[PDB]
Parts: C-alpha cells; structure tokens; sequence
C-alpha cells in the first residue's frame, strides 16, 4: 500500500489522462502530413479514399527557414509546386526555383521524405513557347519548339538535381483540369512512401 | 560621415574595453580544487508524450512541471510522483516554447502560429480554458517569461521583443534593435532587467522599465540559440552553434569564460546553471549533455542516455534535480 | 510393440 | 454557476424503495468524484457512498452495503443513488457532493442543496458541544482523531466544514492548514498528530453555525460530532 | 530362449566418427550464430521492437535446441541403450519437444507481423505489450502440448537384449527409455496430434501469409522486391525439406507396420541423417535472419 | 539616414558607461560560488534520507 486515498484518486486520474493521451495518438498517427512549397502557417485539410490528408503552407513568414524547417521532418512527403511560365521572366526565377528545389532535396532533414512534383500554368507555357525561345532559360539548350519536348526537357533538368537517389524518389506530374486524377496520384505517391517506411520498418528491405 | 561617426564609436568601445581588461578567469581561479568528477543518474522517466519535445519549465515549488511537444500538447507533471496534474490541448501544434507562471496559477504556450496562449489553471469549473490570445508579433515565438501574473515578456522571430499586459491584451513596450531573429531571453533575479541573444550572433541588456538596450556583447561568431543568467545577476551564459559557450560579465562589459572542445562539434540547444553557478549544464545537438565547470571550464561531467537531440533542458529552483527533455519525446530527471 | 529395435527418442 | 440540484426525496414506508437524482450544471462534471453525506435531523454530518471519475472506483458505507447503489451518467451530468429496503433509521437529508483529487487541489468544495427522504474506522470527537461567543473575540474549536492524520508524504487529512442554519455545508480549511477560496482569512487552523484546532479571529455575525472536522485518511469517513456557536 | 548380445559402443569407429563430426558441425554451427545474434540484440540497445524481440526469441529457443537436443541424441545414437536414468531421460524429453515447439512457433510469430507490416500499411502497429503475451502463450502451448511426453516417459529394464562390458564378460541388461502408452493407438494419435501441430499448421500458415505478402508486392519489379520474394521462398522451402524427413520416419513407424529388419534398419541408419537435417534447420535460422536482414549488416 | 543616426546615437548612450576591472568581476564571481557553494545539491550530493527522488 503506502499510498493515501487522495494519492490512489490521483493515480487514478493520471492514468485516465495518459489513456486519453494513447487514444488521441492513435487518432493522429491514422493521418498523413504534406508540407507544401512553391500570418504564421496555414493548414488545409482534405479527406480522399480513407486517408486524412494534411497540408502545411508556410508562405508569408519572413524568417530563415534554417530555424524552423526541422519541424516539418516526419511528413510522408514534400509537395514542390513549379510554374512552367517562369523560365522567361524575371524579377531568371526558374533558375532560382531551381535552387531552391536543389536545396530542398539536398537538405539534411528531408533525406529520405520522397518529392512530388507538380508542373502548373501548361496552358500558358504552350502558347508562350511561340514567341520566347527555350534559349533565353537555357543557353545549352539544343532541342525543337515543340511544347512537349520543352516540358520533358524541363521536367528533365528538375529531376536530375536529385542526389539523394537512393532513398529518396521524385514522383512527378503535370496539372490537370480534373482535380480527381492529381489527388489520387498524390495517394498513391503517398501510400506507396507508407508502404516503403512500412518495409524499412521490418527486417526485410 | 555617420558610418565614420560609428566606427569611431566602436573603435573606442573598443579600446576602453581592451584597456578595462587587466586579468582572466584563467589565471585567478586557477588556485582553487576542481569540482571532481560529477556523476548525476536518472532518477525519474517521464514518458507520456508522443512526439519530440520543444519546451519546458519548471514551477516555483519545484515539484510541478510543465512540458510542450509538437502533437498539440501541454503536459503538467508531478515530478515526485510521475503523474499527470492536466493536459492541455493547443490550437496549433507547432508549439515551440512554454512558461510556468511564478505564482503557478497560469501557464504560457507559443509558436508558428505567432501568438501567445496564456492558460488559467485555477477555475472554479474544474477545467484548463485560455484566458488571453496575445497577438501582434508579426514571426514566431522563440520565448517567453512570466514576469508577474499580469505582465509577459515575449520574444519572437521578427528581431523584436514585447512586455504584455495580460489584462489588457496589448503590448505597453516594444524592444527593437536586434538584427535578426531572437532566439531565447533571460530575465533578471531582480526582474528589473534582461538579456536577449539573436540570429545576428550578438546579445542584448534591455531595460524594462526604460524600454532601452544597455549594453551589446558580440563575442560569439554564430547564431546563439540558449541564453541564461548566473543567480547572482551580474553575468550571463549564451550557446550559438559554433558548439562553444560563453560567458558575459555586465559590469565587465565583455567576454569572461569560454567553453569549447575539440571533440565537441556539435550546436548548443540549451543551457542553464546550478544553484551556487559552479556548474553549468548544456545541452548539445549530441544526444548527451555537457556539465562544465564554470569557474575553470573544464568538462565535469556527462549526462548521457538520450535516444535522440535534447531540446530544453531546465534546473529547479532549490538545485536539487535536472529536467532534460528530447526529441526522443521522453522527459529524464536526474539528481 | 515391445522390443529394443534400437528407436531413438522423438527429437 | 455552480449547482447541484437533489431530487427524487420524499415519504416511503419501511421496505420500500426509492430514487434520489442529483444534477449538476455550470462545472465539467466528468472530472470530479461524487460523494452522498446525509444528515439525521438533529444529528451530525455521515458519509454514505462515494464515486470516481469514470466509476473505476466505488465505497459504500458499512450500514448500506447491499442495500444502497451510487451510479452516475456523465452526457447528461446527473448521479443518483439508489435505495433498497428503507429503514426508520435512514431517516436524512442528502447532499451531493463534488470533490476532486489530484496534486495541490480542495476536495469538498462545493455541496449541494440537500433532498429530505422520511422513513416511516477513525472516531474523530468533538471536545466541546456548544460555546456562547460575542463578536468582536478571537475564538477556537478543538477537535482530537483516535488515530494519526499525518500520512508518510507530510500531509495531514482534516478538513472543517461549517453548517449555517438552514444552509448546506460550506468548506473552509482542507488538510488541516489550507484556506479554502472565498473563505476570510481570519479562519485559520493547526494542530499536531491526533489533536486540531481551527481559530477565528474578529469573529462576525457570519461565523454562527454549526462545525465539523472530518477525516480523509481512509474512506469509511467520520465526522465529528459538531460544535455550535451561539 | 533365444538372446541378442551387443557391443557397449554400438557403432564401428568410422561411422561413429561420421556421426560426431556431423552432429559436432551444426551443433557449431547454431551455437556460434545463436551467440553473435544474441550479442548484437543486446549490444545494440536501440533496436529493441518487436520483430528484433521475436528474433531474440527464436534465437535463445534455437541455443536451448543445440544445447538439450543434439548431444544427447548423438550419444544415445552411439551408445547402446539408455544409460542417463529415468529422471533424466524425463527432464530430456520435454525439454527437447518445448525448445523445438518454441523455436517452430517463432517463425509463425515473425510472419505474421511481417504480413501485418507489409499488406496493411495504415493499421497500427503491434505493442511490446501484445509481443510479449504472445511469447508467453507460445511457451504455454508448447508446456500444453508436450506435457503427456514427460508425462509417459520411462526406462524399461530388458531381458533378450544384453550388453557386453567389452571385457570380462560383464553382461549387463539394456535400458530402454521410451513413451509408455497403454494402447498403441493413443500414441498413434498422439503423434499425429504433433505432427498437425508442428508441422502442418505453421506450414500453412507461413506459405499463406508469404504467398499474399508477394502478391501484395507484385500488384518494373526492383532488385529488393525480388530479392525479398527470393528470402521468403527460400525460407518457406527450407521449412518444408528440412523437417520432412523427421516427420515422414516418424509417422511411418508409428502408422506402416514394417519387418523387424528393416525397422532396425531405420532406427539405426537412416534416424540420425533425419535428426542431423531438423537440428541444422534450427541451427541455420540465426545465421539467415541475422545476414539477410539489413538492420543486423549495419 | 535616419536609421544611422539612431544607431549612432544608441552606440554613444552604450559607449558613456561605467565600467569595473575583470579581477573585480571575477572575484565577485569567486565570492559568491564559494560563500553558497555548502547549499548546492548537485556539488555536493544530499543523503538518500533527504532526497526527494529516491
């Protein structure tokens, strides 16, 4: 014994919370959390084939990211957002998106959070291919006009930056209109992440 | 010539600091005995969290602790007795720093979210409610301290401090001068003044009453992410992630002691003293944390054990026992 | 049946 | 607002049955134990039955075991006991009453109104039954446990309860040296081993009533007799 | 009366040297990896889950296979008779069939939480709780099932058998040690009873679960996938090829009514190759989950 | 412009200070480590009778 009455309720209540704490942590860890990159943070939520998707936006704040960016490790993956009219303009900022994509999966944090990449604006990029060469973005550039070719080239120069290829993939895919086919491709990229932690987890692989 | 102006201004800064140095801590403690070997062991684990901690503080009576991890958490712990007082659940899990109030009746949350949430403990419904959301940082949180039950000092990433009535909700004074973002502070004993340690790897003695900056110390070469005062009130220690501690004289108005090692590469997440300032224990981005002599900077001892980073570390006000907290989201007291 | 024909144990 | 409101109390016959409701409002009720103390006419103050949060843990009196069930519904805050075979004996007023345990709290804070039902261990002593006292005087009631209250953590399990006439009783020291909140700092109490004493300084016309020590070391809890101030 | 006298050490030297150097590779063989596999799991105190508990698990049945199993079976095997006592050859037989049931048992335990782990992603993981009440209940169902063999198990004393002390014409009787049954049918059913325990039913269960794991796999294929399908394959294999032999022998004797011959034949020759395979089974099982596993590499 | 002449300023307010030698600040130091050196648990362990975490 040696425990008074109000030390035996008091044990009692602490082991209630720590029963509420495991059931909460269950509930949580059911979810899968995307942080994404293109006052304070923003959170979107969304629910697509029984799966909770979480997604963190951190724009707006005007603070390195080198003191805040290790609180995202743990997130399944790391949604990278890319415009296809930023080769031409700048304010040169396709080489900077580039850079901060190549800083991105070469961070030490995120060695082995998996890359999905998304490609917007293809209908303003075909139609933009017309009058601005491939050139002005690539002096080494040695290709056709032809819109598609520019996208592979693109989509090319991006996914070679990739050092960490082992690990670590880069799931990639352009803008639809239909909002279904980008949401399941981004569970599938993310059940497959699970799946490959799931693995790693046990003996094998 | 202003940019001159100033560099005249630090030249002879300068010059009246190299001239105000006669000795080191060096070559006038180097006649006392060595604290020996410190071998301190676990005595309590706490392991009620589910994910890596970010914060903690103790309480006034020494046997209460607050603790903050990144699931949305604030977990009040008997420490005599490992149980759970309350579990309060946060808006926002980016959590990133806490407070326990002196008189122990609130407690003070903060991060991402660049507001801070101040709890009342005490209610006649039985219950945690947030009794005040202060908000007017425009960056996160990196500290807070509870410098009275009405007034909080706050520091965020926006180079800025504030000292908040909580009653009211706004901010009376505004601390600015910092270059980058702030990092950690540290109020005095006397509560009539503290320190701020910054991004721009340089610390600051700001006035509360006056709402001014005293004094600037700009030893360390690297961000500073812990700072902490000695009980005396008239020096302070800092850790950056040049993996070297420091430690500032006020009075002085430089650089006293310096820690560092050559098997010792790792950053500074935190730092704290004991209760006579002999001892000064730091945690490093190593698993294990650091227990140095302050008086000869020679390495007393080692607290190891940790699966992963210690985050926050903390001492209790009678000296008796250490708090550490990791990312391993396990909280180790050691005595 | 009941003869030494030299059997082992199970295992 | 605090309430606790009893119902379900009336006239039974003996071998009857009965059941008494208690239902709380303005406080989150799962988190605090129920306790049931009825009072005879004119008589003190007797523990009956005590639940936990969550029912994990249930006491009963030793004069209604088998007899008396206590049970609670947290969605709609109420706790009711349950009556069997009433005697002339279980002749009292009921109070509800809400406590809650954990590191640094006040049990017995709140009591409820009190439901009249008509039917038709540590002995703590209270060493004086009545006291003529002027206001204005500094005054002392004494009461005395046949057993230690002081537990190996250092806390001392006495707690003091005043009952104003036609009025539920209201706590005012909780573990023999803590003031309740609300309560005037005048009251004061302290004591060693098995005897106590509660001090009221500056003594008004608010102090008239009836008091109360009670222990909590062990759950079969025993008040004392009570003393009136006149 | 016809009587059969023979020889105290049964076998001629070559064959008995055969026998020992057989028995004495694999015997090193298990103890050798049972020890490394164990030393790594308790060096390495961050690997404590629940698989790396199964493993110590099966390891430590594997150790008390070697070491209560294969000596004592190899002496009976040249040493005419049971010389060791009752008591003993008791204490033997059930901890024979608990180690060899517990190490059996393992395997089904490690599947399922690879199933677990790999064909349901999302589903919350196993606890050390749930791990360790399955070690219990597989230790209490191997004391379940092979209580009766300690139970029925005793040394009859011979009179047509007798021994020659090699010299002096000492000739003493044979001890035979053996399960005592008062129908031969019962411990026909007995047997059978391990047979569906041991071998059958873990069979199938570890080929059912293997066969959905690679399915699951299978729904361009990688170098770790195959490499994977290949691990379990080999493993389920193995299983089955190695324990077939033990298990036919058995069966056939207690279910075919064969010529005294030829039964001796079998108890003499072709019993110790049998027990040789089921022990190396056991033996080479720390040795496979501790190379193929990429946690035990580094 | 504005911005150097605060600065300016400032560095002159933390310029036109007091201050004390470093063998006074570190003796001061030495002081006070030794005068409450005797209260401190962790320099000098506390017996397990009064410890209140065994």
């Amino acid at each position: 014994c040696t425990l008074s009455a109000e030390d035996k309720a008091a044990v009692e209540r602490s082991k209630m919370i720590d029963r509420n704490l495991r059931e909460d942590g269950e509930k949580a860890a059911r979810e899968v959390k995307l942080l994404l990159l293109g006052t304070g943070i923003v959170e979107t939520h969304f629910t697509f084939k029984d799966l909770h998707f979480k997604m963190f936006d951190v724009g707006g704040q005007r603070s390195e990211r080198k003191k805040w960016i290790h609180c995202f490790e743990g997130v399944t993956a790391i949604i990278f957002c890319v415009a296809l009219s930023d080769y031409d303009l700048v304010l040169n900022r396709m080489h900077e998106s580039m850079k901060l994509f190549d800083s991105i999966c070469n961070n030490k944090w995120f060695t082995d959070t998996s890359i999905i990449l998304f490609l917007n604006k293809k209908d303003l990029f075909e139609e933009k291919i017309k009058k601005s060469p491939l050139t002005i973005c690539y002096p080494e550039y040695a290709g056709s006009n032809t819109y598609e070719e520019a996208a592979a080239y693109i989509q090319c120069q991006f996914e070679d930056l990739n050092k960490r290829k082992d690990t670590k993939e880069i799931y990639t895919h352009f803008t639809c209109a239909t909002d279904t086919k980008n949401v399941q491709f981004v569970f599938d990229a993310v059940t497959d992440v699970i799946i490959k932690n799931n693995l790693k987890d046990c003996g094998l692989f | 010539q202003l940019r001159q102006e100033a560099e005249q201004l630090k030249n002879q800064i300068r010059d009246a600091r190299k001239a105000c140095a006669d000795a080191t801590l060096s070559q006038i403690t180097n006649n006392i005995d060595p604290v020996g070997r410190i071998q301190m062991r676990t005595r309590r684990t706490l392991r009620g969290h589910l994910a890596k901690i970010y914060a903690m503080h103790w309480g006034t009576d020494s046997r209460l602790l607050v603790s903050a991890s990144q699931d949305g958490k604030l977990i009040i712990w008997d420490s005599y007795t490992t149980n759970k007082v309350h579990a309060i659940p946060l808006r926002s899990s980016w959590v990133m720093t806490c407070a326990y109030a002196p008189s122990g009746n609130y407690v003070a949350c903060g991060g991402l979210d660049n507001i801070c949430s101040i709890y009342n403990l005490k209610t006649r419904e039985g219950n945690v409610r947030v009794s005040r959301e202060l908000a007017g940082h425009t960056g996160y949180l990196s500290c807070c301290r509870f410098l009275d039950d009405n007034q909080i000092v706050t520091s965020s990433g926006d180079t800025t401090c504030a000292l908040w009535d909580i009653e009211t909700g706004q901010q009376t004074t505004t601390f600015t001068g910092h270059t980058g973002d702030v990092m950690s502070l540290s109020l005095a004993p006397d509560t009539r003044l503290f320190v701020s340690g910054a991004c721009d790897a340089s610390a600051k003695l700001w006035d509360v009453r006056e709402g001014m900056c005293r004094q600037t110390f700009t030893g360390h070469e690297s961000d500073i992410n812990a700072i902490c005062f000695f009980p005396n009130g008239n020096a302070f220690a800092t850790g950056s992630d040049d993996a070297t501690c420091r430690l500032f004289d006020l009075r002085a108005d430089q650089e006293l002691m310096t820690y560092s090692h050559d098997n010792i590469i790792c950053g500074i997440t935190s730092v704290s003293f004991s209760k006579s300032g002999r001892l000064l224990l730091a945690g490093y981005d190593d698993f294990n944390c650091n227990v140095w002599d302050a008086l000869k900077a020679d390495r007393a001892g080692v607290l190891a054990g940790h699966d992963n980073r210690v985050s926050c570390l903390g001492v209790t006000d009678d000296g008796m026992a250490v708090a550490t907290g990791s990312w391993d989201s396990f909280l180790k007291i050691w005595n | 049946s009941q003869a030494f024909l030299f059997q082992p144990q199970r295992f | 607002d605090v309430q606790l409101v009893e119902s379900g109390g009336g006239l039974v016959q003996p071998g009857g049955s009965r059941k008494l409701s208690c239902s709380a409002s303005g406080f989150a009720f799962s988190s605090f134990g129920m306790h049931w103390v009825r009072q005879a006419p004119e008589k003190g103050l007797e523990w009956v039955a005590y639940i936990s949060s969550g029912s994990g843990t249930i006491y009963y009196a030793d004069t209604v075991k088998g007899r008396f069930t206590i049970s609670r519904d947290d969605p709609k805050n109420t706790l009711f006991l349950q009556m069997t075979s009433l005697r002339s004996e279980d002749t009292a007023m009921y109070y509800c009453v809400r406590s809650i345990y954990y590191y640094g709290s006040s049990p017995f804070d709140f009591w409820g109104q009190g439901t009249t039902l008509t039917v038709s261990d540590i002995v703590m002593t209270q060493a004086t039954s009545s006291v003529p006292v002027t206001p204005g005087e500094s005054v002392s009631i004494s009461c005395r446990s046949s057993k230690s209250l002081l537990h190996s953590n250092g806390n001392t399990y006495l707690y003091w309860f005043l009952q104003r006439p036609g009025q539920s009783p209201q706590l005012l020291i909780y573990r023999m040296s803590n003031l309740a909140s609300g309560v005037p700092d005048r009251f004061s109490g302290s004591g060693s081993g098995t005897a106590f004493t509660l001090t009221i300084s500056r003594l008004e016309a608010e102090d008239v009533g009836v008091y109360y020590c009670m222990q909590h070391l062990e759950y079969p809890l025993t008040f004392g007799a009570g003393t009136k101030l006149e | 009366i016809n009587i059969t006298y023979v020889n105290y050490y049964l076998h001629q030297p070559q064959v008995a040297a055969i026998f020992i150097i057989s028995y004495f590779l694999i015997f090193f063989l298990c103890m050798m990896g049972n020890t490394v596999v164990c030393f790594i799991v308790m060096r390495n105190k961050h690997m404590h889950t629940v698989t790396n508990l199964f493993i110590l698990n099966l390891a430590i049945s594997d150790l008390l296979v070697g070491i209560f199993c294969m000596p004592i079976t190899l002496l009976d095997n040249i040493i005419a008779g049971w010389p060791f006592g009752n008591t003993m050859c008791k204490i033997s037989g059930l901890v024979q069939g608990i180690s060899v049931a517990a190490s059996v048992f393992t395997l089904v335990a490690i599947a399922v939480d690879r199933f677990q782990c790999v064909v349901y992603p999302f589903k919350p993981k196993l606890t050390i709780k749930t791990a360790f009440v399955i070690i219990m209940i597989i230790w209490v169902l191997a004391i379940t099932i092979m209580s009766p063999s300690a139970v029925m198990l005793h040394v009859q004393e011979e009179k047509y058998y007798r021994v020659r002390l090699n010299s002096q014409n000492k000739t003493s009787p044979v001890y035979w040690c053996r399960e005592d049954w008062p129908n031969q049918e019962m411990r026909k059913i007995y047997t059978t009873v391990l047979f569906a325990n041991i071998y059958l039913a873990p069979l199938s269960l570890i080929v059912i679960m293997y066969g959905r794991i690679g399915i699951s796999l299978f729904r361009v294929v990688s170098r770790k996938k195959q490499k994977i399908i290949k691990m379990l394959l080999i493993v389920a294999l193995l299983f089955i090829l190695s324990w077939l032999p033990l298990w036919t022998l058995m069966m056939l004797s207690d279910y075919a009514d064969l010529s005294p011959n030829e039964l001796q034949i079998i108890n003499i020759y072709i019993y110790p190759f049998a027990h040789w395979l089921a022990f190396g089974n056991s033996s080479v099982n720390p040795i496979i989950y501790g190379f193929f596993n990429e946690n035990f590499r580094r | 412009i504005a911005q150097a002449r605060k600065l300016v300023e400032q560095l002159k307010m933390e310029a036109n200070i007091d201050r004390i030698k470093v063998s006074k600040a570190a003796a001061d130091l030495m002081a006070y480590c030794e005068a409450h050196a005797k209260e401190d648990p962790l320099l000098t362990p506390v017996p397990a009778s009064e410890n209140p975490f065994r």
